[PDB]
């Protein structure tokens, strides 16, 4: 209850991977600061999800009701959870 | 990541 996770997050390349991290910065800004941050990968390939913690629950309880699925605007919604 | 829209978090 101290953490959060999202869904259907795949990279992308060189002068926007970095925005992939540093917006969650940003969003996440507003309910509080992160601590926390891991971007998994498959064989070095591709990742689909993260793994962020904050400092109290309070954080990622609340992130986890106001992030609900991010406005990228590609082709399918996040699912925050 | 800059000052523009939050296209990053669904209300």
């Amino acid at each position: 209850d101290s953490v959060i996770v999202v869904d259907n997050v795949p990279q992308v390349g060189p002068d926007r991977l970095e925005k992939l991290k540093n917006v969650i910065h940003k969003i996440f800004s507003k309910f509080g600061k992160i601590t926390n941050d891991f971007y998994p990968e498959e064989d070095g390939k591709t990742k689909g999800y993260i793994f962020l913690e904050y400092a109290s629950p309070a954080h990622a309880v609340d992130a986890v009701k106001n992030a609900d699925g991010y406005k990228l605007d590609k082709q399918h919604t996040f699912r925050v959870n | 990541d800059e000052d523009v829209k939050d296209n990053w978090d669904d209300d």
